[PDB]
């Protein structure tokens, strides 16, 4: 989820737009 | 964009940001 992802790794912008709604 | 660990309320406002009208959503225990 979005924790792993970006807050234990990082993650790129695209990344992080996959929570948009 | 920044290239950092995002937690916590940052994750949320950088979300916010990203995602504008659009909203989106924040499950922590996926
Ligand atoms: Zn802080």
């Amino acid at each position: 989820g979005i924790v792993e992802q970006c807050c234990t790794s990082i993650c790129s912008l695209y990344q992080l737009e996959n929570y948009c709604n | 964009f920044v290239n950092q660990h995002l937690c916590g309320s940052h994750l949320v406002e950088a979300l916010y940001l990203v995602c504008g009208e659009r909203g989106f959503f924040y499950t922590p225990k996926t």
